[PDB]
Formats: C-alpha cells, structure tokens, sequence
C-alpha cells in the first residue's frame, strides 16, 4: 500500500531520486516501500489513529524502480510526496520530512541521495538570494570579465595588524577581493574586532591609490546567535560591501535569520562549503553535493564554492546560473528544475591553481565566476604586490584573445607566453610553476 | 649526575615507564616550548646516565630536564627539571 | 627582486598596453556577434564611487558592421578631448552590461 | 615534519582516532601526515608567511601507528592538537577545524573517525546539559523505575483536536510521555499554533485524572531562528514540562541557543537523532556515533536516541551516564575520558519493541533510561488505554522481581506470565505480539 | 578528619599558601584543620545532613605543614580545594569560599595568604585581559620602548576648561599619555561630561601637531552600574581609545561588567590600585598584593600600577607578563603558575619619580611597563611643555645605550649628562632636582 507503479507525479509535488542497496534477500519492491514510508506518515504496526485521518492524501509512494546498469542489488527509486504536509519557507523541514531516519534502516546496507525536484508552488514562498548576479555586478561596477579573490596564509598565527597589512599588498597589486580562512572565528590571538578594524584602515587606502571599488570577506560566523547578529552590526558599521559564512557547520537555521538580515541591509554574503567531504564523497552513500546546492540556492548566498577541475561538475554549476535546465541523464540530473525568476548564485573557483590553469578555467566556467587563488598569490618570488598583478594581466589576456576569437584550448599556452614579454611580474612566476 | 636524578632515573624504569630528556635556552622557556635531545623512550639506566651527560655537555647554559613516559600510548607521568642556565 | 610602482587603474583591460585601434575593432566586433547593443559613454572624472557616466547620443539599437561603432568614437574625442570616454555592451534577455572597458583618457 | 612518533601526548590536548584506508601504493606514514596537516595548519606547498608564526607549537601530528588485524592497507591513526587553536564553547568550530577537508582527499579512497578524547580544561567552557537526570527525576518526582513514552501513529495525516484525543488516552491508562513524530513541524493540515493548544486540554485533564505529572514533547524544530524561539515562547506559555529537538538537521547553532535559552526558562529538552544512519552506518566509512554522543552532551541535551538492541551500544551508553568511563578496546572506547562534574544525558530506547522485549531492556539499560513504544501501544485490540496498562503493569512486574533478587534473564518470560493472570489487558496482548 | 598529610594534590585543584599565627596553649596541627574546614564545608558540630552528601569528595584538606624559620607559633599552610565547588568564570566566589570568615577565628590571633595557585582548568572559564601588552602596542603604534604618562595636578581643585589646557601643554612636548586622579568622579566643581568634552578637544589639537597617537585614561568610576556604563557610552561616542577604572573600591563585579563591555566595544582599560596599602602592608595580617594582581589578570585588565623602587616586587611582575614562571621560595612565590595562552598586562609605574631614577626603572621593568610622572613633569621651571621634552629625551638616550650595549647601573648618571649638553630643556631640570 506504499508500492504504486501506475501513479503519475502532479506538478505541485516534490519528487526524489534514491541510489538504493539492499540487503540480500530483500526484493526490489518492499525496500522501495520502506523508505517511501519511513520518510512520510511510515509506522512498523498498524495503529487505529490511521482511520480518522485520511492516508491516502498525504502519504509519499514510490512510482517507478529503475534498475542500475551493471550492478546487483543496486537500482534507482522514484518517489512523490505532496505539496501540503511540508511547512513554508524553511529548508530545515523538507531535510527532516525525508532524510531524516530512512538512513540506518535494517533491510538495506548503503543509501545515496542523487537529486531533489522542487515545483515552482513551493519556490516561491522562499526569499532565495539577497541579490543574485545581475545585482552583484551593478554595486560593485565590474562587467567583462571572471573576479579575483585571495586566501591569506597561513591560516592560523598572525596579529590583526600583520594581517591588515598581508591584505594591504594584495588589492594594491589589482585582486578584486582578500578572504578570511575557514577556522579563523575569535581564535585568543587575533579577537574579530581587532581584525574588523585594520582591515578597514587598508581597504580604504588601496581604494584612494589604484581608483577601483575593492572588498574583503569577513568571516562572521559565531557560536551563537546573538553574537553573529552583533558582529555583523559592526562590519555595517565600518561600510563593508561583503561578509562571509559556512552554512553547513552553523546549520540551515543560523544561514536563514543571517540572509532575512543581510536582504535587509543590502551586504553581499559570500558562502564557504566547510564540511562537505565527508557526505557527498562515497558513490554508494551519502548525499549529492548538486542537492545541497540547490538548498543553498533556496536558503540564499550570492557566492557558493563548487571546487576545482568534470561532466558532474558543470551539471550543478549550470544548475544555480540558469533560470531554466533540462533533464540530462550524463551530466547527472534526474529531473526538470524550472525556477520562478529567483536570481541567479556565482561560482566560486578555489583549491591549488596557478598561472597555467588560467586559459582552461576561463573557457569552462565562463564569464559569470570568481577565481581564488590561495597559494598562488602570496607565494610569488617578489612578494604579494607583484603576485596580484602578475594573475590579473594573466586573466586579461585570456578574456581579450577569447573575444577576438582565438579557441583558449589550442592556443591556451600560447597567451599566457605573449603576455610575458612586456610584463617583468609574470616572466618571474611563469619560471617557478611550471608545467 | 646528582643523586635525586639517578634515583628518579631508577623510579621512572622501575615503573616500566621510558625515559625522555628535553633541553631548552632562557629565552623559549618563557613559553614552556622545549624540545626532545638525544634518543626518546629510554628503558634502562644507563642509557639514561650516558645521554643525560651527552645534554647536560651538549646544552650547557640551557635547561634540561628529564621525562617519566608510560609507553601506553605514549602518556606523560612525570617532569623533573635537572639543569638549569647558569 | 621588484617593487611593484603606484598605478591608478581604470576597470576592465587596463593591466594590457593601451589598446591600438586594431584591438579596438575586434573587440567591438565579438559585441555584435554575440548580438547585443553597444554604446558610447563619457566622463570629466574617474572615480570608483560614482557608477553613471554621461550618455554619448543613444545606444546604436541598429549595427551592421563595427566600423559605425568606432566613428562615433572618434566624433565624441574630438568633441570632448580632456573626457574619459568607454564602450559598453548591453544585453537584452539578461537584462545586464556585458563589457566595460576604457578607450580615451583626457 | 607531520609524522612525529616520539611525541608524548599532554594532558590539555584533543586526541583522535581514525580508520584509514589508503590508496595502493601509499606508504602508511605519508597518507597519516596528510589527514594531520590537512585538518590543521596544513598546506600542499610551503609558503614564506610560515616563517614569522610559530609552526611548531600549534601543529597536529600524528603519534602512534596500529595496523588493524587481519586487514590490508588498514590500520589506527593516533592525532594530537594543541589545545589553544580551537574557540571556546562551540562544537561548530571542533567539528569545522578537525574533520572538515580531510575527508576526499585523493590519497585514500575510506576514512573514518572512531573517537575522540576531550581534556578537562576544554570541557569547563561549555554549559552542557541544561539539567541532567539527577535534576530531571526531582521535576517530575518519579523514582525507581524507567520511565514510558509514546509516538502518536499515523506520523502525518490527523487533526489538531483528532491529535488532542489520541494523546489523551494515552495518558490516561499510565504513561509518563507521550511524543509528536520527527517529520511534523507545520504541515498545512495541523498548524503548530492548534496542536499546541488541544494537547494542552488533555495533558490538564488527565493530570487531575490519574493524579500524576503527565508530559508530552512538542517539536519546536523549525527553518528559522526567530520562529524557533517564538514557537518556545507558546510553549513556556501554556506552562509545558518539555519541548524536542532534531540537532543532525536543524544544525549544532540552531540547537546551541536553544539550550542556553532552555536553562534561562528551565524547560526540558528531549532531542531525536534523526538522520543518523547516512554518516555512522558503514564501518570503512563515516564518523562513529559515539564521537556525535559527546558533541550532544557538550551542546546539552537531557535526553537523546540510543538506539533498540550490543558489545558497542553499552559502550556509549555507559559512556553518556558515568563521570568517569576507563579505556576498553573491546567495547569500542579508544582513550579515558573524565567529565568534570557535567551532569548525565538520559537514554531514550525507542523502535519496534512490545511487552516481551519488556524483561530485555530494564536489565541491560537499567534504571536511569526511557523506553518509548511507537507501534506496541496503539495497536492493542482494545485501544489505546488498555494498551497503555499493559506495558504499565509489565515493567512495574519486572521492577518488583528484580529488587527482590530474580534473574530477568533467566525468569524473563515467567514474571510476564504470572502478571497475566489477575489483569485482563495484559491477557489480550499477550496473546497478540506472541513470540 | 580535615587534617590529612598523605594526600598528593591533582592538577585540577586550587591550593593555597597561609601564615599562620595561632593563640598560646593551641596545637600546630587543630589550627590548620579550623581554617581548611570553616572556609568550606565546615561546621562547628556534627550536623545529620552530612550523612546524604559525600563530604569526602567536597572537603578541602591540609596536606602539608612547614614551620616558619626564627619563628615561634609561625608556620606555613598548604591547603588543598576540589576544583567542582567553585562557580564559573567568578573571582566574587573563589574569594568568597576561601578567605570568608577564617579570619577573626577565636583560635588564632593573626592570619595571612601569601599566595594562590590556578589550575588551568579553571583559568579557562575567564575572559582574562580584553586585549594584552600585545594587542595594545598593536592600536598606537609604538614599539621598543616604555610608554610615558603624566598624571595633572593638582587632585581637584581645576574647572573643567583649565584641566583641557594643562593636559593639551604636556601631550604637545611629547608624552604618550594623561591621567584622571584616583579621587575625580563627579565632584561639583567640574562635572564628567564637561571635563570628557574639553579633553576631547585638547587631544584632537596635540594629534594633528604633533602627528601621533596621543591618548588619556578618563576615569569612569561610578557609584551605580547605570551611570558607570552611561559615561563609558559617551567616552567611546567622542572616539577615546583608553578610559580607566579602579577595581578593589568599585567591587570585583562592577569591574566586571565593564571588562565584557570593554571587550565588546575595543577600549583598553588602565587599572589603579587604590585602597591596597590597608591590606597588603602587615606582613602577619591580610593578604598578599600578589594574590590580587593574579585576580586582576583574571578579572581583566590591560594595565594595572605596581609601585616603585624589590626582590619581592619583581616576583609579582614577571608573573603577570610571562605565559610560564617557576616556583622561586627567595622571590616570594610559593606555587608553580601556568597561563594558557592568556595575554599579558602591562605595569604602570607611578609615585615620586624624576628624571635621574630613569636610569634605574628601564633596566629593572625592562621594555613592557608604563612609566608615569606625576610631581616631575608640572613642576618643570619652565611649564608643561619643556617638562614633557626634558623626560622624553632622557628615555630615549637610555634605550639607545641600552641597545648598543651599555651597562646603565655602571655608566647611569653618565647617559643624562652627555645628553644635557645639546637640550637646553634637560640642563634646568639636571639643575633642580639634585641627587
């Protein structure tokens, strides 16, 4: 009474797709039912209570088993839950409703969440991004080309002020942004009000040099909940355009009161994918990271990291950049996603990349992405000043040669080797990472 | 090489605990950041004699002092500093 | 070892050697191609607080070839020596400026 | 310099254990400096700004080695972390800087933490629980004897006052609690508004009835923070004993202001550990449960799932009640941990069990623990108030027969049978659940 | 039963050191339980109640005797306290346990703490300092030598306009800082808000003369908590880096209060010692200055003063600047303290000082203290100006022939004189006050 093929999914329904392993012994059918169950309105017995309400309505079913291709005991579960038995705007009950116990159940070994279809009905009731692209572009007055961004190192030692400077050298040579590092929160050596404050001292000196809007993310998030709103409430005060959170350590609830107060005040909220390794790494179990990309989507963020490169990756980035996107079984998406106008989130390209990757991550990403470089910056043999300018004349390049109509695939070494003839910074850089 | 060293040497082995002997200059003991000299987990005597005035010549105007290690998991039972800076 | 020197810095393809009037076709050229709608901008000033500049004419709606696009450009230098002067890009379905980037400085 | 086998563990130290499972052709020390560098102060190329902090002092390394037995590229890493480099009162941030990255590294295709061992020092930071059993019990005045639960069946699908009723009943024959299912929250059928006000009538009610302190946990967990505390001030309102939470989900922020603000008003909180099957299910693969039993300590909680039954689950039952719990490889437990005066987290059994499983459960959990029947209780052939005094009358049988001095083990089956005799609910039921 | 000499203290433990003095015809060994009892869980008879709670774990015990040297009926007390009983992050309790009413005990006729050992454990649980020395030089910009400070005279006597203009002539020659006295709250003759607005006036005018940070302590001492935080509101409203308060008149939890606030809002707070001479003096009654200065550095505070000279002075101030120090009998400590990672507190050297003991207070404090002239700068033939020059040149001279390698307790009176030479301010200051 769970098992249902000949059902056919309304549009106001949310519809799930489950990698399933079973244990052996166990049909293809009863351990569908289980978690169909499990997930919604699901109980071991028969109770009496069942009588008065109406079951039928409410209840999540599974319509089609599909089995996966060269393997045993191993097949895909299509299952439709109605519209009415979540609760409005919030991302923490739709997570409870369905993966909340159906993982660590007796009849099956290994459980993966692949996907997560939301109709348009339930799309709206959301706030989703404070801003989205179109928006982001428009404050900050930067049009053409991909955005540059930079992690001081290391990540754990330096005073407020050593850092106020490390920053200083940094946007002077021409990186659109500086970023506080994951763990850094209000570490005993360096107080978050310390840093807040000479990071602000060296934006508005490089500001009045090189003559462009230039910003620096700061880390906000806190233990508690007061204490994120208040520290927040002094980087508005200092005139930041832009903050930064990790959404999956601080929970969905914590990321939710931030976004409504970030809407409110108009601050660009970048968002760090802290955690996320230990889930969406195993085929067989876990969760899909493009699940929980749709969830921040839907949360808000104006910035999301996707990780460096292939065919799975570019499936979730064009998923949070386009309004529109069709099913493609080979890029990884199970289902039609059609969202109702919600802006649109920039991906952010960040993890071990240097002056050589720059004609490959031009072309894949595209137009609409920042580009962080970590090790690549400071690590320069003349120091952070000549490391900026020597990947933002790098980055030029390859978005002047891209437009003419040069293939950056073919002629991807060929750029980047031009560029070094007139310029002393990249003859240097080009040098030492090499090939 | 006093007496209360070899004593304890002998207390520290006797416990089937190892022995560790760590120096430091005036400057990095403001910190409490000592380092290990010489060979670490020591479990007889006379290792513990010969190295100790291998680091008592090998770091002299430094502290050093010697460490009781229950080699369970390499747990820290005992400190005792010998020698200290002139 | 090198100091990096002072530079004020002027948006999108200002770290490249300024542009001859070569570079300045193909670029205009991808403009059309794409399909969208360039236009002429000038300034007395540049500075990063203010975000519109003065509007050369109107945005050419009708550009066949790239060659209309840069007379215009020679029209307003001539007019306006001692102005900043840029090119943009706009985009119809996207509702947004695709390039920004700096041809004449007073 | 990660790999370091000399170092002696100090006292004010966080130490963990990890299963490792390496790439073929990895040696066991280099893929052991990895996971202990990329989880702190870690860098895959050396940078110059390492040379004006102090690298040594605040750096993790690994310890000790240990092979597993009877097991290829698998064996036990030993990690030791400076206590300094963690914030205070914040599992967010433990949690973040530890096992953050290290998951899907390209060196190792499993990994899995097992344990981990918290120094006195740290653990003064934290509130912990807001109350504790022994502060629990003297609210409630009861004594003696585990206490009885109940899950209302269906989960979704009645009415507020259809609701209202069915816990009524309940109540009524004798349990303690009664308790709303993980996945409501406000579904468009019961607004959370209505089921808070009629289970407010019937908890009155048959308080005046039986003569006895009666509870019912109403789930608070909400999408966002400001609805969360606002849902809690209805709740303090109507003067409820006890409100639940789902900590997994909701996030380890959103369950930490709660908690704070659960001591400032002195209502207990029940806490469901839904979505725990996806992480510590695989044994190459996740994060143990007992390392997450800890995390709810700290983060407070006065009672948390355990879990239906072995060898394992007293490990961290045991682990979760005592002040003092001794390292036994065996049982599961890796390192000796002592909680400072922290007061004890009640066990909460729940999960297909009825009155046969009665003798089983008050032997091996003991006295201080709560056992909650979802499907054993509802299901009685003569509704939900005779079903009630069954399971009633069944552990107050087991309770007498085991001070007296009877082995429960052995006379099991044979208490149960005699308690059948002069009462004629425990008769029908019996009879239905047999063997 | 409270006198137990076997017992080997825990690292989780408080211990203390007494100088006892008991009445005639009174053992060594009754004395020593009376004050280790009446100071926790003590009570004159045997109470009933005692037999519910576990009085073995809880009570604090005696566990070793010395007899004072050249001293009859004198010997020291070593007293061991469980770490549980305490509250946490309260000096209000740890002084209230211990040192309660064991004074004016019928049994003994003088009683005196010499010092108090934290475990680090316990330390943990504080704040501590809102900044530290480090953090401190960090915000004005000043390193390798002694601050220098100026304390206006006379006490009160100044309108609010001529306090302006006599602080405006001693910041303009070159000191550092300017002080409230210990006595100026809100006497009728200047009210706190006029004197706060002239100050403002007078800073702002010398900062863009002479083109440094210049700051004063602006006493915000208070009868009431409302009007203490009202006050420190318009002192951060006119952009003050520095206010100062003192803590033993004030209370331990008035300075409290004020520590989080100072924290929160990114003031440094300067500490005066008033009142402690009442204490502090009798070397067989009171308690040790040492004690309090731990508890200060607890409390919190960024500068605190120490007095002028000696080996028992340098005891307590390398006690509060180093992370680490070792028990020394001959300095005067009698425990083995241990910081964790607290930052330090800065001395503040004031009372009775001119320009040929400057020789003496660079070598002895070294570079971390404040030195302050109160007498030795107004009281210049020449006014505030030429005052503040001749006490700026005669430290700098110091500090260069400190570097270069010079010994100043040998070539002392040499350095002021060959610098007499090209400063004609010096020459009439050299002049006046003599030898």
């Amino acid at each position: 009474t769970y098992y249902t093929p000949d059902y056919t999914p309304k549009d106001t329904d949310i519809l799930a797709a489950f990698r399933v392993t079973p244990q052996p012994g166990v049909p293809f059918e009863e351990a569908a039912a289980a978690v169909a169950a499990e997930s919604s309105t699901g109980t071991w017995t028969t109770v009496w209570t069942d009588l008065l309400t109406d079951l039928d309505r409410y209840k999540g079913r599974c319509y089609d088993i599909e089995p996966v291709p060269g393997e045993d005991n191993q097949f895909i579960a299509y299952i439709a839950y109605p519209l009415d038995l979540f609760e409005e705007g919030s991302i923490t009950n739709v997570l409870t409703s369905i993966v909340g116990n159906v993982f660590g159940f007796k009849a099956l070994r290994a459980l993966r969440l692949e996907d997560i279809r939301f109709p348009v009905a339930y799309i709206k009731t959301f706030q989703g991004p404070p801003h989205g692209i179109q928006v982001e572009r428009d404050k900050l007055n930067k049009y053409g080309r991909p955005l540059l961004g930079c992690t001081i190192k290391p990540k754990l030692g330096l005073s407020a002020k050593n850092y106020g400077r490390a920053v200083y050298e940094c946007l002077r040579g021409g990186l659109d942004f500086t970023k506080d590092d994951e763990n850094i929160n209000s570490a005993p050596f360096q107080r978050w009000r310390d840093r807040f404050l000479f990071v602000a001292d060296a934006i508005t000196k490089a500001q009045a040099e090189t003559g462009e809007i230039k910003g620096h993310y700061l880390n906000v998030t806190a233990p508690t909940c007061e204490e994120m709103l208040k520290r927040a409430e002094y980087a508005k005060e200092l005139k930041q355009p832009i903050i930064m959170h990790d959404y999956l350590t601080a929970g969905f609830t914590a990321n939710t009161t931030l976004a409504r107060w970030c809407r409110d005040n108009g601050v660009l909220l970048h968002i760090h994918r802290a955690m996320h390794a230990v889930i969406d790494r195993q085929k067989n179990h876990g969760i899909h990271f493009r699940v929980l990309a749709k969830a921040l989507r839907l949360s808000g963020g104006d910035h999301i990291h996707t990780g460096t490169v292939r065919g799975i990756t570019m499936g979730f980035v064009d998923l949070l950049r386009e309004n529109y996107v069709e099913q493609d079984k080979s890029r990884g998406i199970y289902f039609t996603q059609d969202w109702a106008s919600l802006p649109g989130v920039m991906a952010v390209a960040s993890g071990g990349i240097h002056v050589w990757h720059m004609p490959a991550l031009v072309e894949i990403f595209g137009d609409d992405s920042v580009l962080q470089f970590g090790g690549g910056t400071l690590g320069h043999p003349w120091g952070n000043a000549p490391g900026a300018t020597a990947n933002r004349v790098a980055l030029e390049a390859c978005v002047q040669a891209r437009n003419e109509g040069r293939n950056l695939a073919r002629e991807g070494n060929d750029v980047i080797r031009e560029a070094a003839k007139w310029s002393p910074e990249l003859a240097v850089a080009c040098e030492l990472w090499k090939e | 090489l006093s007496l209360e060293t070899q004593e304890q040497i002998r207390q520290i082995l006797s416990q089937g605990h190892k022995i560790t002997f760590e120096h430091v200059d005036a400057r990095r003991f403001r910190t409490g950041s000592w380092q290990s000299c010489g060979t670490l987990h020591i479990d007889a005597e006379s290792d513990a004699i010969s190295t100790l005035e291998a680091c008592l010549v090998d770091y002299d105007g430094e502290y050093v002092r010697m460490v009781g290690i229950d080699p369970k998991g390499k747990r820290r039972v005992v400190e005792t500093i010998i020698q200290r800076p002139n | 070892m090198q100091t990096l020197p002072k530079e004020r810095r002027y948006e999108t393809l200002s770290y490249l050697p300024p542009l001859t009037d070569v570079q300045i076709e193909k670029q205009v050229q991808y403009i059309l191609s794409q399909g969208y709608i360039p236009a002429v901008e000038f300034n007395e000033v540049s500075e990063p607080t203010e975000l519109y500049w003065t509007l050369w004419k109107l945005p050419l709606f009708g550009a066949k070839t790239s060659r209309e696009v840069l007379a215009e450009v020679q029209s307003c230098r001539s007019q306006y020596p001692g102005h900043y002067i840029r090119v943009v890009g706009f985009d119809n379905i996207k509702q947004c400026q695709i390039l920004s980037f700096i041809v004449h400085k007073p």
